[PDB]
């Protein structure tokens, strides 16, 4: 969160938070209806946005599917939109806490040797998680897509 | 270190679960006292130092501590004192505006219990002066705030006691 | 005909062998990479200590410190550190707070000439801006030499470049701006190479009052 | 400067600025208008802000005026009221430019050291800003009182 | 370093008075150019990879710096030209956002020149990528709001030059 | 090369180089002849070899090849096979330095950053060295495959 | 460094012979020196801040310098001349004791003139400010002691001008 | 740095171009050259500690340089004059292993040349010096492994020189 | 001199002369003139000091000269006397000085890689340097020789 | 200035011996080459005019440089540039007939690189236009010819590199 961010540069300096850490905190908490907001359309329509996304990665990316592919099976499959539930799951912890730190602890620190071990192409994930930005802005506000796709975007360039 | 939004946000990740009612409620609650947090943390930030000297004079100076064969004797050991109450206000400051305590658990308290003991500090002293820095800091803060600040100032005296 | 990925791969010119002497070596020094780098991985081979040890006497002084003592004054701090009671930082760090190290880096120097030696043998780089050359001013007037290698070498640059375990090395820092040419300018001299002040002050870009 | 603040911010992760530091930039810029006339009156009212606060402090803190304090004749007492400007003058550049960071790089770092060499008692000193914080909250609304206050009291806890 | 806010103050702080009605009016300039410095750095930062990726094409790949022996050859080298015109673009986003050419003095410059002419960069190709990075943004931003950041890709190639 | 490793470990340790250093570059002094076979092997065969890789990479991946990827046209056809020609004298040079250094230094370190500036996929590039392997190895000895094949494997393992 | 007594010794080692009378008078007058100087540098070593804040009570202070604008302003710059006014001091009675002013070219003139004109600090008004710590410190110590602490403070003021 | 193999290599590199009939012919040389190489190594490793000895008794010893106002008078100066002698002996045995000067003039000759004038110490001496150890382990090297070794050490005196 | 590393203590801490080290150079400047007495009888009375020094070590040690020996040659002895010479003017200038700062700075930092170059065992000029000592008590005042003895065991000790 | 002549008498006469076989070799190989020198410089000579033309034509017409505001601007500085092309022929025929590249250094880059920095000259596009010129050339004269124009115009570039 900005909370945990600032008070652990303010502790580098030992220092107290200054003002502008004190107001960019009170904008924070101001702002978080609208985090939460985002927050509950994205948990609301979790399902949908990752049954659509998988779908979509699926017709772009028919060989991880295809025959001798990493997701080739019911249970293959049903893993990997499991992935896409946790990935969408991370993007929400973000929305709400308003920074990427959770997201980078959870589920984008070692990503690249983890999927490598379990031999899983990196650019298909990111390619999931491009297609299910693409179907959580398409069912939700201007500007709350706008706040998601930084997270989002962030997800997907640390895969790639 | 960890807050109330990445407190609630852990707690249903080790469950592997998305954001139910009861931590959007949490978060609601957080936002809400964020307001008073902020200006807490700017009074605290504000009196710091008088804080510690408050709690200082009334607490510790005078007493069988300052005089020579206590521990604060010695402008030496009288700083170092003085630099663990200030740390100790600071980082009970900075759990207050992140609504949780854990800061001040690996960042406070991780290693200085034993530190103390070996050092032969007097933990029932300590705990003396962050009561007296509690009670000074209320009166600043208001009921309110100093309530929360004295939620924290206690569990760093129970981890230290 | 010629393919046309062999012309697109074919290099225009003759390419003489004045280019190629100046081209085979174009960019940063291959000593980026051909140099090796003192991790004491375990305690138990005592061949392994000891080559550390003489990394560590090389890194910080420089040299081997063969013709600059009487005798092995740092045996203790040896004798600790192959007994695994304290860690390669601990160690460096006792080096740089030895008489021997302000008898050879902070007697002969002004204390900012002290500032880019300390820089340079401990944190393996040159001193990244203004502030880092005030701060270390201020340590160094206040408290002397040893409380400034352990400003240094306690840091958390330290902690996260080379940690408890590695022996400093010489750095080929990108960021921040200057910092790489005043870097080669400090590594590219042999020590007591010259007297004047490689990095003396940051001339501000804006005077404030 | 808060612009300034958030570059440096940015510059330290080495990345561009993030969609909230814009959002801080872009509402500051946006209500700047307030920040200007908070300004305005601040240099306004200069010459009775900084008499009555002098007034009030040397009735408050007499040994800075009492025989051997730092102040006794009328020329020390030219001497505080030239520093009360001093500060005073920094805390609407504060105000304007929205950050503590000129107030800090001007008249805060290494403040402990140039009262240690003219000998002037820094407790006295804050007592002295908060004396002209009062006053200054007695010439201005409510909420530019606490706009003011929080520069005010930025000051005040460096100094003490 | 310096921006506008920074730039006013400083202009006021040199001769120690207050600021005046030109200091205001500065102030509110700058005010009303920061949403088009705003809007132009969020688009900069969501393109910014992406314009480096053209810039280089239309001015460096395909030539002599990239065949063999070229000092854009040795695909570590690429990444390093790649790095450092994803520098460029971002200083220059900071000096527009921030409406002063100071960071780039003291961020970009400082060592920059003495730096290219010891790793042997060609100074005037990299000169010619800023300026199709100018172009790029440029066409990307429009016309008023690219002015801006081609006049500090403008300052950082004389700088450079 | 060994004797540059050796070298700079003697020069690092400020030591003469121990007695197994010598038979290591002694060994590896022998060993030379096999090595310059081979890279012979290589070099005198570079144009067909790029020819069945380049032509083989194409049916395996047809899509970077069509319209709109990234090696539609002649031009850029082009241009795979003069990467492709370049990975090979890179292997080349490894092969004759029993080391896969020069490799690693010319073309291996950021070749993932370079073709993400591209936008070359970099795994149809570690596919199109994995045909250049295969071509290689069936046009020279088993024992010969498999030392090609070594470096050829570590350009592989870099780039995926 | 090297004081007299070692500057005597080198002079006897370059020959590679032993002390001559021609020696044996110059390390008499040292020695004879001896407790003036050691008393001077007891004295000097009392007030140690007392010299450097009146020398720049009555040389740099209440002028220009310290004002806006001048390089002396600004708590931070404030700092900075008084800790070189405090190097200053130190050094030269450090020549003052070693008797010899080497110690000074050998770590305060190297690179300080330099130094100062990259940081843009007045040299006029440093000598200046020198030179009144060397006034002060003549009336604190005596004539002759003050001799000698004027001849190390002027050959300071030589070398940074 | 970089041996004669790797030296192939880079200039292969430079122009793009495989290994034609030139390379393959410099790489069987530099093969061929190896086992008197290593052979040359094993010896010189032998006596490093004991060859320097002669190279110096018979053109450092009892002479202008050894004696006090030598240059090379004090324990200090010989300890580095025979430190100096060990490092050249060792980098030019580095650079027989490699069959390139590469590493001479990166990491010896590359700032030895003024270093030596800052530090005064006789450069001719020097030179005389190295030509001596050149005999000396022509001595035990042998006439080819000899002539190997030589044409490094007068690789050295040039650079020096 | 004590003086020279007096002062160099308090430049490394940062700090003016202590009172127990200005003490030290107080005491030494009253007393430097038996310091200059003994300088002159150790100037004087050279030639029969290194001798019977000499004679003395050669008479304990015949090995030094023995057949084999490094200073069998003739002329060896009279270089090991003129090493007796140095290191009797060493002794001289720290006396002198009134501190061992002279005897390290000239003839003791390095001098076993002076030995191991030259083959000189280190004891053997320690036991002529203790006969030095032996001697220059014999001719020296018992007050005065309690500092010279004190002076040479320093030397003997370190350099042994 | 040296020549391949001269630098045998210079290279024998700094050791100040006389001319040995090599020297005699060195001076037969020289004169081997003297008929491709000597034909090569009549025959750039003779199309040095057009030359140059064709360089200019095919490295910096229609480009940057030339349209108005750069530097190949104000046909006074086109003409500039013209003389400079000729400048940098004649004194590349002047070097590859004299067989050592130390005119190059002595009457043509002596002080070329702050000339050219001080006038705001794009380094790089006269780098450019000199390879340019290395190509014309090397298709008129011949293979040979063309490899010693293009080592000395190679040499004379990265003395500006
Ligand atoms: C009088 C002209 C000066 C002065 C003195 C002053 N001191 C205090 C209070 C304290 N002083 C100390 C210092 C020490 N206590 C020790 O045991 C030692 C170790 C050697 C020292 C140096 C302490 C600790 C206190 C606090 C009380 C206590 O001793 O426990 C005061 C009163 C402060 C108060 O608020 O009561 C005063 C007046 N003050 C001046 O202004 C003069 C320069
Ligand atoms: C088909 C095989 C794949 C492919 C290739 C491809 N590459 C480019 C462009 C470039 N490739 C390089 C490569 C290198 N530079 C080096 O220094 C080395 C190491 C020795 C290598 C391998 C470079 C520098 C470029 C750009 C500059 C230039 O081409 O001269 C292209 C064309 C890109 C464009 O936009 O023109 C292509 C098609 N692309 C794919 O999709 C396949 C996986
Ligand atoms: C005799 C019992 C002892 C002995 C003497 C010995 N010395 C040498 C040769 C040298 N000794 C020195 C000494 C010094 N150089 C310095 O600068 C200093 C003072 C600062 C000293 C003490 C030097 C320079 C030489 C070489 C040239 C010279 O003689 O002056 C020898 C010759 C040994 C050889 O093989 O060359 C000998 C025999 N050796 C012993 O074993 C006794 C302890
Ligand atoms: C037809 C009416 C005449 C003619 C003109 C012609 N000019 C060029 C090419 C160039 N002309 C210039 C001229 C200038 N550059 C300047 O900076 C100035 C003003 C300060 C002038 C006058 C230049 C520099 C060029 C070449 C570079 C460029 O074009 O950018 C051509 C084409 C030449 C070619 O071979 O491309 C022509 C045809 N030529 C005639 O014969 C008519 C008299
Ligand atoms: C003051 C309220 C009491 C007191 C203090 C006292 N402490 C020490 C020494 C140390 N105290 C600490 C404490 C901390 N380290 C941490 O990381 C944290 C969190 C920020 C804390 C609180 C440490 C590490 C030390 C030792 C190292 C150091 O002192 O710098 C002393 C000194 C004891 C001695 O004999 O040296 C003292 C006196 N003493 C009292 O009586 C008060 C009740
Ligand atoms: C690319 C189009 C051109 C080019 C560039 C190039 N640069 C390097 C290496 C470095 N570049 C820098 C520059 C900076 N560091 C900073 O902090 C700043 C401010 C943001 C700048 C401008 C530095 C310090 C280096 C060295 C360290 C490092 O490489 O990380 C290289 C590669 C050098 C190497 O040896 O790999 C290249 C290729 N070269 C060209 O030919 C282009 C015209
Ligand atoms: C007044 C309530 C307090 C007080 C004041 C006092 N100050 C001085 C002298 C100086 N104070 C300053 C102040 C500043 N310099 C800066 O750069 C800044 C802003 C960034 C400030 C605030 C300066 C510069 C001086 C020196 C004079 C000059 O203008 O150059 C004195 C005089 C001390 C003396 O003995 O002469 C006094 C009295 N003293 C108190 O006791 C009050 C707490
Ligand atoms: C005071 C007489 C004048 C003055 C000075 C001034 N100095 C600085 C900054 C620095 N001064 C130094 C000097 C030294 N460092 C050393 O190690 C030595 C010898 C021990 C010397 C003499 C240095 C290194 C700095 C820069 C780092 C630092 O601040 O410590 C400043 C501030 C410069 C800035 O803004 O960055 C000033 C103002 N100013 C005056 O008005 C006097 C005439
Ligand atoms: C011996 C043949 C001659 C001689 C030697 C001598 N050298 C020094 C001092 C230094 N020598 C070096 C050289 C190097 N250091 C390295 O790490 C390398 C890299 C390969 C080299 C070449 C350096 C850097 C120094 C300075 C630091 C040091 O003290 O070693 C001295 C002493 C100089 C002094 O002032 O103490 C001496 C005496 N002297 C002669 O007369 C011989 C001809």
């Amino acid at each position: 969160s900005i909370v945990t961010k600032s008070i652990v540069n303010a502790d580098a300096e030992a220092r107290y938070l200054s003002p502008g850490e004190l107001d960019r905190i009170k904008a924070f908490v101001t702002g978080g209806a609208a985090r939460l907001r985002i927050a509950e359309t994205l948990t609301g329509s979790r399902e949908t946005i990752v049954k659509q996304a998988g779908d979509r990665l699926f017709q772009k990316r028919p060989d991880i599917v295809s025959p001798g592919g990493n997701a080739y099976g019911e249970e293959m499959t049903a893993t990997c939109l499991r992935d896409m539930d946790y990935y969408l799951r991370l993007v929400t912890y973000g929305v709400v806490s308003g920074d990427v730190t959770p997201i980078e602890e959870i589920g984008l620190v070692g990503v690249r040797e983890m999927y490598r071990s379990l031999g899983t192409p990196i650019e298909a994930v990111a390619q999931s998680v491009r297609e299910m930005k693409e179907v959580a802005s398409g069912l939700m506000s201007s500007d709350d897509a706008a706040e998601a796709s930084a997270y989002f975007d962030f997800v997907i360039g640390k895969m790639s | 270190m960890q807050d109330a939004i990445t407190a609630v946000i852990n707690s249903a990740d080790v469950q592997g679960k998305y954001l139910d009612g009861a931590a959007m409620d949490k978060l609601k609650s957080y936002f809400a006292s964020g307001e008073l947090r902020v200006r807490a943390a700017s009074v605290i930030s504000a009196n710091a130092a008088t804080i510690v000297k408050e709690a200082v004079a009334k607490s510790l100076l005078y007493s069988d501590v300052t005089r020579p064969g206590g521990n604060m004797y010695t402008t030496r050991r009288y700083a170092a004192c003085i630099r663990d109450l200030d740390y100790y206000l600071r980082y009970a400051t900075y759990a207050m505006l992140a609504g949780d305590a854990s800061i001040l658990d690996e960042r406070v308290l991780n290693g200085l219990k034993e530190t103390y003991n070996s050092l032969g500090v007097p933990i029932s002293s300590t705990v003396q002066a962050i009561q007296a820095i509690k009670e000074v800091t209320a009166s600043l803060v208001g009921a309110d705030a100093g309530k929360e600040m004295g939620v924290y100032l206690d569990y760093i005296c129970s981890g230290l006691s | 005909v010629t393919p046309r990925f062999v012309e697109l791969g074919q290099v225009s010119a003759i390419r003489t062998e004045p280019e190629i002497a100046y081209r085979s070596n174009q960019g940063v020094t291959r000593q980026r990479q051909q140099t090796k780098v003192f991790k004491l991985v375990s305690t138990y081979d005592k061949v392994a200590v000891k080559n550390a040890i003489r990394a560590a006497y090389r890194q910080v002084f420089e040299r081997d410190l063969e013709p600059y003592i009487i005798n092995s004054e740092f045996t203790a701090l040896e004798s600790k550190l192959s007994n695994n009671e304290i860690n390669v930082k601990e160690f460096i760090e006792g080096l740089g707070t030895s008489e021997l190290y302000m008898k050879e880096f902070y007697a002969p120097y002004p204390n900012t000439k002290v500032i880019e030696m300390g820089t340079k043998h401990f944190l393996g780089r040159a001193p990244l801006n203004q502030k880092e050359i005030q701060q270390y001013n201020q340590i160094l007037a206040s408290q002397g030499l040893k409380a400034f290698i352990g400003a240094m070498v306690n840091g958390m640059e330290y902690l996260q470049t080379f940690g408890e375990d590695t022996v400093p090395y010489r750095r080929f820092p990108t960021l921040p701006a200057a910092n790489f040419p005043n870097t080669e300018r400090l590594y590219n001299k042999l020590t007591k190479q010259d007297k004047e002040l490689v990095v003396p002050s940051f001339t501000p870009v804006v005077k404030v009052g």
